[PDB]
C-alpha cells in the first residue's frame, strides 16, 4: 500500500461499464508527483491522505473479484503530515 | 325527479340535515398516437378526450370519406434487415499455423477467395 | 351567507379540482385551503345553506377519482362564534 | 374555565365538525386548533367541568363518521398546574 | 392560457422531472410547486387547454417511472375566477 | 433535579394526558413540549432521578390507552451536557 | 455547470451521504437540501452534464443502503428555464 | 475534527437518547438535532474520526430499543466542504 | 362551589389515597379528614358541582383497591347550613 | 422528603415490624404512627422517591406475617399540596 494524497476529482463518462458507478480521484504521493487515478471506495475530499491498494487487492476493495481497478483507495489517514 | 347539484355524491356528505398506477403499463398498452398524443397516462379533469356519446372527428367520420380497395399483392421484403437470416454455406475455418493472430472466436473476417481472416 | 361548506381530501390536486367544481357550482366563496399534515387539504367554502349544500355535493363528485381522492365532504350551516376563530377567512 | 377538554381527529375536518358541536353544547371556550404533524388534528376547549364533559361527549358525537374519523376524547377536569404552559391560551 | 395542468407526485424529484418535461412538452408556464405535506409535491403549470393537454401527458409519462412515482395528473380546462386565489401566481 | 423524564406519543392528547399524570404522579418539572412530526409528541420533564422514574411510569400508564397511545417511554439520569442544548427549558 | 442531479432519500442521513458521495465524486455545486415532507429528503447538485453524471451514480450506490434508503437518482442535462425558478440556488 | 456522526431515529427520544450515549461515549460534539418530517429525526455530532467512531456505536447500541427505535447510524470520516452548508453548527 | 363530596373508606391508607386522588382529579378543596370509629374514616372535598363528581369518581376508583377499601362515595350538591356545623372546614 | 409511604397494619405490632424494616431498609423518616379505630395501625414515612419505594417493598415483606398482618402498602411520589395538611409531620 502507498500513501498518497487526494488532488482532484476525475471524471470519465465514457468509461467502461464494469467501473459501475464508482468515484475516481487523482492522487499524488506529492503535489508535483506523477499522477495517479484510484477508486474511491472511502469518500475522500481533496488534499487527504489517504492509503492506496495495488493490484488484485484493489479489485475486491472496489467491490469485486473482477472489478477493473488497479488503484483503490482504502483508508484515509486519521493523522499524517506530507 | 329533480336535476342538478342536489343529486350528486350521494352518500358522500356529511353534516346535512338528513346525516344529522395512473399509467397503464408500457408492456400491455400500445398508444394509437404516440407522442403527446397518448392516452396511457389517466388525466383526470378536463383533457381532449372522447367518450361514447360523442360523435364526429375521427374513425367512420374520417375512414368513411374516401372509397377505397386493398389489393392482395405479393409481398416479399427485399432488404438487408430482411436478409438477416438469409441461407449462408459454410463458415470458413483457419488451418493456419504460425504466429498470425488467428483468432477464432470473433467476427468473421474473411479474405480474398471466402477465406478466414 | 354564514354556512361553511367543507372538503377534504389526501392531496392537492383533488383539492383544487373540488374547489374549482364548487365555486362553479354555486354562489358560494372560497375562503381557504389549508395544509394539514400527512397529506391532507382541507377546501373551504362560505355562503348560504343551499348554495353550499350543492358546492360541497359538486366538490365531491368532481374529486372523488382525482387523486388520492376524497376524504370528507361536509357542510355545517352555521357555525359557533367561537370556530370561526379557526376558519380561515380569505385564503391567502 | 379549569376544566379542559380535547379531542384529536384524522384531518381538520371532523376537529371542525367537533369544534363546533364542543361549543353549541356547552359553555365551553375554543382554546385551541393545532396541527400536529401527519394529519392529527386536535381541538382543545376550557371551561367548566360539567359544562366540559357534556361538551366532549357532544364533540366525540359529532365527528366520529366526518372523514377519517375520531381518534381520542379526552377530559382533564383540573390539569396541573404545569400543564398549562403546553396549553394553548386562545386559538391562532 | 388560462388552463390550468396539474401534476402530484410521491417526492419532490418526480415533480420537477414533471415540470421539465412539462415546460419542454409545450408552451406552458410553471406557476408553482407545492409541498403538500406527508410527500406530496404537486406542479401547476398553465396555458392554453392544447398546451395543458400535451404538458400534463408529458409530464405523467416522465415522472411515472422516477423515484416513487405519480399520484395524480389532472386538468382544469377553465379555472373559476376564485380559485385562482389559491393557485400560486409564479412559484417561489 | 436534573435527570430527564420522556414520553413520547402518536398525537396531542396522550401527551397532554402523559404530563399531567406526570406531574401529578411526582415531583417533575415539565420542561417541553415538541412536536416532532408526522404525528408524534414528546413530553419532557425534569427532577430526582427516583421521581422521574415514577413520574414516566405513571405518564406511560396514563397515556397507554388515550388515541394512538404510547411510543416510548424513557429516562436518563444525567444528561451530558452538550445533550441540554437540544433539550427545551421551559414549555411554550 | 447547468445540469441538474438529484437525490431522494427516505430520511436525512442518507441524504448527507448522498450530499457527500456527490460532492466528492465531481465537481457539482450542491445548491439544495429540502425536507419534503413526510421523511422525504431530496439533495441537488448542479454542475457539467458529465460530473453530474457521475455525483449522482456515486450519491446513488453511497445512500442506497444507509438507513431507510434511496428513493430516486435522477439526472437532468439540460434543465427548462421555468424549472430554474423552483431550484433552490444556494444550499440552506 | 470533521468526522460526522449522524444516526437518524424515528422519534425523538431515541434521538437524544442517542445523542446522549453518543457524547458520553467519546469526545464528540452535537452540532445538530432535525426534525426531518414523517417522525424522523437525526442527531448530528463532529469530532476525529475515532471518537466519532466509538460515539456512533454508542449511540446505535443504546438507541435501538427505545421507541419507534433507529433508522440508521452512520459515520463520514472527512465531510466535504460542500457538504457542511447543510449542516447545522450549534445546535438550535 | 359549596357542593360536597365525600369518601369513606375502611382504613387510613385508603381514605389518604382518596384525598389525593380526589384533589388531583378536580379542582375541590380537601376540608376534612375524620376518623370515625371501628375503622371507618372520612375525607372531604368541597367545591363546585361538576369538579365535585369528577373528584369523587376518581377518589372512588383510587381507594377501592386500596387496603380494605371504599365503604362510602356520595355527593350533596348543596348543603345545608345546618350540616356545615358539623363538617370540618379546614383540614387538620 | 416529598414522597410518601404508608403501611397500613391490623394491630400495633405488624405496624412497628414495618416501622422497623423501612427505616432500616432505607433512607426515610418515620412522621406518623397512627391509630385509626378498629385495630387499623398505619404508619406514615416520607423520603425520596426511590427511598421510599425500598421502605415500602421492605415494610410490606417484614410484617405481612407479624399478628393480624398487612392491609395496605401504598405510596404515593407527591403528594397534593392540600393532602399535607391531613398528614403527620412527626410522629405522637
Amino acid at each position: 500500500m502507498k500513501i498518497m494524497q487526494v488532488e482532484k476529482t476525475l471524471v470519465s463518462t465514457n468509461r467502461i461499464a464494469d467501473m459501475g458507478h464508482k468515484p475516481l480521484l487523482v492522487v499524488w504521493e506529492k503535489p508535483g508527483a506523477p499522477r495517479q487515478v484510484a477508486v474511491d471506495a472511502i469518500g475522500c475530499i481533496p488534499g487527504d491522505w489517504v492509503l492506496c491498494v495495488g493490484s488484485s487487492a484493489a479489485r475486491e476493495a472496489a467491490g469485486s473479484k473482477s472489478y477493473p481497478s488497479d488503484l483503490t483507495i482504502i483508508g484515509i489517514i486519521d493523522q499524517w503530515n506530507g | 325527479r329533480i336535476t342538478g347539484p342536489g343529486m350528486l355524491a350521494t352518500g358522500l356528505i356529511t353534516g346535512t340535515p338528513e346525516f344529522r398506477l395512473v399509467c397503464a403499463p408500457r408492456s400491455d398498452q400500445m398508444d394509437r398516437v404516440s407522442g403527446e398524443g397518448k392516452e396511457r397516462c389517466h388525466i383526470t379533469g378536463d383533457d381532449w378526450s372522447v367518450n361514447k356519446h360523442i360523435t364526429g372527428t375521427a374513425g367512420q367520420w374520417a375512414s368513411g370519406r374516401n372509397p377505397s380497395m386493398r389489393g392482395n399483392a405479393r409481398v416479399v421484403e427485399t432488404s438487408a434487415f430482411a436478409n438477416r437470416n438469409v441461407p449462408k454455406p459454410e463458415k470458413p475455418g483457419s488451418k493456419i499455423t504460425g504466429s498470425s493472430g488467428n483468432d477464432t472466436q470473433g467476427s468473421l473476417i474473411t479474405y480474398s477467395g471466402g477465406a478466414r481472416g | 351567507g354564514i354556512a361553511l361548506g367543507m372538503i377534504e381530501t389526501r392531496g392537492l390536486v383533488p383539492a383544487i379540482e373540488a374547489a374549482d367544481a364548487m365555486t362553479k357550482a354555486a354562489e358560494v366563496r372560497l375562503v381557504g385551503r389549508q395544509f394539514v399534515g400527512g397529506g391532507y387539504v382541507t377546501v373551504l367554502v362560505r355562503g348560504e345553506t343551499g348554495a353550499v349544500n350543492a358546492a360541497v355535493r359538486a366538490g365531491a363528485d368532481a374529486c372523488e377519482r382525482v387523486g388520492d381522492g376524497l376524504v370528507a365532504a361536509h357542510i355545517i350551516a352555521r357555525v359557533h362564534s367561537e370556530v370561526e376563530n379557526i376558519l380561515p377567512k380569505a385564503p391567502q
